[PDB]
């Protein structure tokens, strides 16, 4: 309704005014399938400018940090209307929020049904499941022989929504789910993007097996990137695409300016003489009439030995020089980009001349002194 | 010769009553206000100049009435006091109305009160007592230190501004923004005021934290006119940012670039390259938001007008500069150009970069066929996992100045035997979307017309008739474009090309579009180095003669 004669009952049953003079309701509140305890005092007139409200220990806890959120919300709601409605949207906040405590699944479906479908898909494929039974992570086999997982993330009712699925490799997953639907449908879809990219990850095994890949290191199945040095002090970034691998890729150059002109010359020359037959390296090797070295040098390949903040060398005359003080993270910086990270954190604390403060990259104690 | 004293009567009242609530804008509103009409106030002014300047003082009542009242509140008025030549104007008005005798007292009066508003205009102590006293002692009138103090306040503003940036969730005194703000008001009055350039800079670049916007775009919209007529001339990271937080400010760059190409300097592509790179666009643009954004109304200006060749030759200086700015500052993180052009085949792209200066004359040919060959694939093969469609790949093909225009003058230099790749793309470049069986009729329509232009260059210097015979659509484009490439090229050209010219410059239009394509040929000649001197001093004899005739 519009007054909160009718609207107040109608959006809060089970607040009983105790008294006549409508000022003290006690009971229950509302909120997502469950029901919570509430005591809600009025002054002799009806003002929330003073109300007093009091929890059960299970609400305060769910209303953890909203505490202040509240008291401000009861010196400018101008209705008990409205500061329930405020309250209730409150909660589902709370909830929504916290959903990892807030599952009673329902049993009788849910944990024979998931038993069943593994038991449909067979026993070796499954490799973790969460204790909460929400996450499970699944193994696939590829022709060549090579391993990929899928996380599935499963809501309070599995079967009839969708699970959220996670997995690698690098175009969009696509599942087609029903409520009809299980995990051997979603296992079928998961199977054909396998066998589909297989060229790419042939041209990728191919590329990390003959040469001297640099930047990613064990490189996930998500990327598409091979930074590929070739010499010594000379590098090429090869990003391809997946539909077309074979297809030639953009490929850019680092290092010496006068070094990188011949084969930026001779590529724009041999450009023509690519062919989506011969593989990536066997197309490379002719248009660029180079080879690669085998790991020239696989210890010391390289150390980003940048800044990482700008990840450049030589900012302004100042060389990655500021360190960490750790055997794990050892990442140089600049002073003026470590300074301008510390100083705008709230964890770091500032000396005379020195900054004490985390390390952005593992958070341990580092000092700069300016 | 219409009106005199009427819309400037009306605008007057208008004015007189909004001064009367602007009134020294100790206010944020009265400010915001203040803040947006000044503009026409100042036009307001010139026009009242011209009214005052014609006539003579005391004599006349045309506004006499309350042109005090109107000029003291517009002058106690420091909002109003900050824009461009406002202040001298307001003093050429003043300087009409003294009087040298004044013989009735108020004329005197008037005089007096005048020497008091000039007074408190130049040299009032309407600021701090301490100060006053201080200097007043040391021995310094106002004048002498008022730049330095000024330099000093902002450089004690513009850095406490840079330290609220690097309090990136800092235990500490947030500067709080309605001061931020505040500035931001006062900036916009004085853009053109040298000695505030650095407060700017440090507004403009720190940001830093709020879910919204705390500037308001009076000021995005004033840096943006003081940029691009270049009366600021910032640092380049100031200007990105702007862009990069009031994206109108944005779009209404690249108009300011379109007005250029479309109104005053039709087909002056060296006076466009140079405002292509004295704009920051180019470096703007290494930013995969901003060039998106570029494109989109490259492509809607690209659909209005159904492919003007001046807009297509702008985009191929946008490439141009883009590219080796790009190129530039990328050694490092740079964003790959399926970020950029993510609509079609990297692949094409990575062939299309590699830029013809670093190529043989003599390997042209070879690059063209196998760019034309591919994209036959990716357009007639249109499948999944390919273009959207042909538009993208044409799209594609137009920003890349050299290779689109190169296709030409090449069949000319293969007319025995013209290969059937660079028909087909040339046909695709003055007509995409047509048909296989259309792209087919094109070809062979332009290799009946290529047997008679070989027959007439392996002939004489003979008529233009004969030319316009085989002229004689919608193919008209295609075949008058190709054949003013045989004019250039051959040498029983610079003949009898004024008879071809006056021929086929039917219209105005016409006339236009060829001193485009002439400015173009040139502009890619000069770039590339490439010439016959014959056919450069002929072009530019043409292009010199036919911009008088239109
Ligand atoms: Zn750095
Ligand atoms: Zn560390």
């Amino acid at each position: 309704m519009a007054v909160t004669e009718a609207s107040l009952l109608r959006q809060c049953p089970l607040l009983l005014p105790q008294n006549r003079s409508k000022t003290v309701y006690e009971g229950f509140i509302s909120a997502q399938g469950r029901d919570f305890h509430l005591r809600i005092v009025l002054p002799e007139d009806l003002q929330l400018k003073n109300a007093r409200l009091l929890c059960s220990w299970q609400l305060r806890t769910i209303l953890s940090g909203y505490h202040r959120i509240v008291q401000q919300r009861m010196q400018h709601s101008p209705d008990l209307m409205s500061f329930m409605m405020e309250l209730k949207m409150l909660l589902e906040v709370a909830l929504k929020n916290r959903q990892e405590l807030y599952a009673l699944p329902p049993p009788p479906q849910f944990y024979s049904s998931l038993i069943e479908e593994i038991g449909t898909l067979g026993w070796d494929k499954l490799v973790y499941a969460d204790t909460c039974f929400s996450t499970i992570k699944l193994k696939a086999e590829d022709a060549s022989g090579r391993e990929h997982l899928i996380t599935l993330k499963l809501k309070a009712k599995y079967p009839a929504e969708s699970p959220d699925y996670f997995v690698d490799f690098p175009v969009p997953f696509c599942a087609s789910w029903t409520p009809q639907s299980s995990l051997i449908s979603i296992y079928s879809q998961f199977l054909a993007a396998i066998e589909s990219l297989k060229a790419f990850w042939d041209v990728m095994d191919e590329i990390d097996e003959k040469t001297w890949v640099l930047e990613p290191e064990k490189p996930p199945r998500s990327a598409t990137a091979r930074r590929i040095a070739l010499g010594n002090n000379v590098s090429i970034n090869i990003e391809v695409d997946p539909r077309h691998p074979t297809m030639l890729p953009e490929c850019f150059f680092l290092g010496a300016d006068h070094v990188v002109k011949p084969l930026g010359i001779k590529l724009s020359r041999n450009i023509h003489l690519w062919d989506p037959e011969n593989s990536v390296l066997q197309n490379l090797k002719d248009v660029l009439e180079i080879d690669f070295p085998a790991r020239a040098i696989l210890e010391k390949s390289d150390f980003t030995m940048d800044c990482g903040i700008c990840y450049a060398y030589q900012l302004d005359g100042t060389i990655p020089d500021q360190v960490c003080d750790n055997s794990q993270c050892g990442q140089p910086f600049h002073q003026i980009c470590l300074y301008e990270w510390l100083r705008g954190l709230l964890t770091s604390r500032q000396s005379f001349n020195i900054i004490f403060g985390e390390c952005p990259y593992c958070s341990k104690p580092i000092t700069l002194k300016m | 010769m219409a009106q005199d004293s009427v819309d400037l009567s009306c605008d007057y009242q208008f004015w007189m009553q909004k001064l009367s609530v602007w009134d020294q804008a100790s206010t944020l509103e009265t400010q915001q206000d203040t803040c947006l009409h000044v503009a026409q106030f100042q036009e307001f002014l010139r026009k009242m100049y011209e009214a005052l300047k014609e006539m003579d003082s005391n004599t006349v009542i045309e506004r006499f009435p309350t042109i005090g009242q109107l000029l003291a509140k517009a002058c106690w008025n420091p909002f109003i006091l900050a824009y461009d030549e406002s202040q001298k104007i307001l003093i050429w008005c003043l300087c009409c109305l003294i009087n040298k005798e004044p013989q009735n007292s108020g004329q005197s009066k008037l005089n007096s009160w005048i020497q008091g508003v000039l007074s408190h205009i130049l040299s009032a102590l309407r600021f701090d007592k301490e100060v006053a006293l201080f200097t007043q002692g040391l021995g310094y009138a106002p004048i002498d230190y008022y730049p330095g103090l000024l330099k000093n306040m902002v450089l004690s503003l513009a850095s406490e501004l840079r330290e609220n940036h690097l309090n990136g969730f800092n235990t500490q005194r947030r500067m709080a923004p309605e001061r931020v703000a505040s500035l931001s008001r006062v900036c916009v009055p004085l853009i053109t005021l040298t000695d505030v350039d650095p407060l700017v800079e440090a507004l403009l670049i720190c940001h830093g934290r709020e879910p919204q916007e705390i500037l308001q775009p009076e000021f995005f919209e004033a840096v943006n006119e003081a940029i691009l007529l270049k009366k600021i001339s910032l640092p380049m990271s100031a200007v990105v940012c702007l862009w990069l937080r009031h994206l109108p400010s944005l779009e209404k760059a690249m108009l300011h670039l379109f007005e250029k190409l479309i109104s005053s300097e039709r087909n002056c592509l060296r006076r466009i390259e140079c405002f292509i790179k004295d704009s920051s666009l180019p470096q703007a643009a290494c930013h995969p938001a901003i060039f998106r954004v570029v494109d989109e109304m490259f492509r809607c200006a690209l659909l209005e007008t159904d492919g003007a060749l001046e807009i297509i030759a702008t985009i191929q200086v946008f490439t141009q500069c883009f590219v080796e700015a790009l190129e530039k500052a990328s050694k490092q993180l740079r964003f790959a150009l399926k970020t950029y052009f993510p609509y079609t085949s990297p692949s094409l792209a990575m062939v299309l970069l590699q830029d013809p200066q670093d190529i043989p004359r003599g390997h042209w040919l070879q690059t063209l066929k196998h760019i034309s060959e591919l994209l036959r694939e990716a357009v007639e093969d249109q499948t999944h996992g390919s273009c959207g469609g042909p538009f993208e790949s044409w799209f594609l093909f137009i920003h890349f100045g050299g290779w689109a225009e190169m296709v030409a003058e090449q069949l000319l230099m293969s007319a025995a035997e013209p290969p059937t790749a660079l028909l087909w793309l040339l046909a695709f470049y003055y007509g995409p979307r047509d048909g296989r069986q259309q792209r087919a009729q094109t070809m062979v329509q332009v290799k009946a017309v290529l047997g008679h232009l070989l027959a007439m260059s392996r002939s004489s210097s003979l008529s233009a008739q004969d030319l316009q015979t085989v002229a004689g659509a919608p193919a008209q484009q295609l075949i008058r474009h190709l054949l003013l490439n045989f004019l250039l090229w051959a040498p029983g050209g610079h003949t009898i090309a004024w008879d071809v010219i006056t021929l086929m410059a039917h219209t105005a239009e016409i006339t236009h579009e060829i001193i485009g394509f002439l400015d173009q040929t040139l502009y890619r000649w000069n770039r590339l180095g490439i010439e016959s001197p014959r056919s450069e001093k002929l072009a530019r004899e043409l292009l010199k003669e036919l911009r008088t005739q239109v």
